[PDB]
């Protein structure tokens, strides 16, 4: 599955 | 227990890998190949889900079936490591990322409560032609797993797996590519997300990003300004006149990394030919007429949860792009511009292929999120970022 990032 | 990076992972047992054809997390691989043969007979018969469930193939062109697989995935998918956003991956997007040409129903693995039919699980199997160092293999990709909720941590994930992996087997395949936010045996690459704010003041308002070290949110709009209108001459959507040559770009370019899709001249139709909300794709078309460079970039929404106000980010995401007359650099300012324009609050981008080379100077801050990339029993040496030349949905 894709990853849901944000910003560090 | 999952693992978000490498140091958890080495303190983690791994009942359900260990038993799979993958490295372990602390071999090095010096080899290139299959980590067992090819089965010469495969279980014909699913295998068993906890009483009370049943498997169900989901029929995607049932618009009603779409929808429950669409509300699965809305309530139950991927959240950010702090439970405030998750993936809301559009019904017609589903369709796009699974039936791509060669797509087969039983690849579309759901599980239904059996009184109720409510469909609890799922996991996704699509063809690839995958490159992988000095090969070529027939893989599939695996995508789109997810266990309900109330469901979890009863050990569906690894029966999925292994029914997933059984239904590709007996079409001949016993590769597979995918990736996850979390560390796994054994990541063959790993990617990090960068971001670059289009809609600062909404983006912090909902706490997707934060005023940085010293900022105010006046400064804050200002440096994320953008132009009105791309710069690149000639840039316009691509056409279907455009399927050969972005073919020819696509295929020439990814031959400098070292894990690559290798697609038919239909899989680039389908894959990059312009659809609303889903897939957008810009060619340079020179003052020749001859199509140069290419920028895509696909839409990934996610729902922003217990929020009275803002209930949705729109993300892009930066497909395959391109360059062979065009700097990349332009290529993807024209890329922010256009996504800017199209409505999105933040365009996303890895650092793999050379996205390095551009992230930071057009304003990109890295993410928390790492994406691992794995493949299924393939033996190979681990790359490094830049060498990876594989964006999933
Ligand atoms: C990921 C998910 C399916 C795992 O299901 P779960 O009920 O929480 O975990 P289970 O009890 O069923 O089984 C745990 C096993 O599955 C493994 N596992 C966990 N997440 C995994 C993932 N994305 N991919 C492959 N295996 C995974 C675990 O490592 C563990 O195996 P191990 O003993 O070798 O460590 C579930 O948490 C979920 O749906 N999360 C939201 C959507 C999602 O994250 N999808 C996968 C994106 S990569
Ligand atoms: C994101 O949803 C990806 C989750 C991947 C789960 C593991 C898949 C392992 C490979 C299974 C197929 C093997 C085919 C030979
Ligand atoms: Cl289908
Ligand atoms: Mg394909």
């Amino acid at each position: 599955g894709n990853c849901f990032s944000k910003p560090r | 227990g999952p693992a978000k990076t490498m140091e958890e992972a080495s303190k983690r047992s791994y009942q359900f890998w260990d038993t799979q054809p993958v490295p372990k997390l602390g071999e090095v691989v010096n080899t290139h190949g299959p980590v067992e043969p090819d089965k010469d007979n495969i279980r014909q018969e699913p295998y068993t889900l906890p009483q009370g469930f049943t498997w169900d193939a989901l029929d995607l062109g049932d618009r009603g079936v779409l929808k429950e697989l669409y509300t699965l995935l809305n309530e139950n998918y991927v959240e950010d490591d702090d439970n405030m956003f998750r993936f809301d991956y559009s019904p017609e997007f589903l369709l796009w990322a699974l039936r791509p040409p060669g797509w087969l129903p039983q690849w579309h693995c759901g599980v239904r409560v059996v009184s109720s039919r409510k469909l609890v699980g799922f996991i996704s199997a699509i063809p690839a032609n995958i490159h992988i160092y000095d090969t070529e293999k027939k893989m599939v990709e695996i995508n789109f797993l997810c266990v309900h909720k109330k469901l979890r941590s009863k050990r569906v994930a690894p029966v999925l797996i292994r029914e997933i992996t059984r239904r590709v087997h007996l079409e001949g395949i016993f590769q597979a590519v995918y990736t996850a936010g979390v560390v796994l045996p054994k990541p063959v690459g790993t990617c990090r997300y960068w971001h670059r704010s289009l809609n600062p003041r909404k983006l912090i308002e909902v706490k997707f990003s934060h005023l940085s070290r010293n900022m105010t949110m006046q400064r804050t709009m200002k440096l994320y300004r953008l132009p009105e209108t791309p710069k690149t001459a000639g840039l316009r959507p691509m056409e279907t006149k455009d399927i050969p040559v972005v073919h020819q770009l696509l295929t020439r370019y990814l031959k400098q990394f070292h894990l690559t899709p290798v697609m038919s001249q239909e899989e680039v139709e389908h894959w990059f030919y312009p659809q609303e909300n889903i897939i957008d794709t810009f060619v340079v078309e020179n003052a020749n007429g001859e199509v140069t460079d290419f920028l895509s970039f696909y839409t990934l929404p996610s729902t922003i949860m217990n929020h009275p106000t803002h209930k949705s980010l729109k993300a892009a995401y930066s497909f395959y792009n391109v360059h062979t007359q065009t700097p990349l650099l332009d290529l993807m300012s024209d890329a922010l511009v256009l996504a800017k324009m199209k409505g999105f609050d933040v365009f996303n981008a890895l650092d793999l292929m050379e996205n390095k080379t551009f992230l930071e100077k057009l304003k990109f801050g890295i993410g928390d999120g790492n994406l691992q990339y794995y493949l299924y029993n393939w033996k190979c040496p681990s790359m490094g970022a830049e060498k990876v030349g594989l964006v999933l949905q």
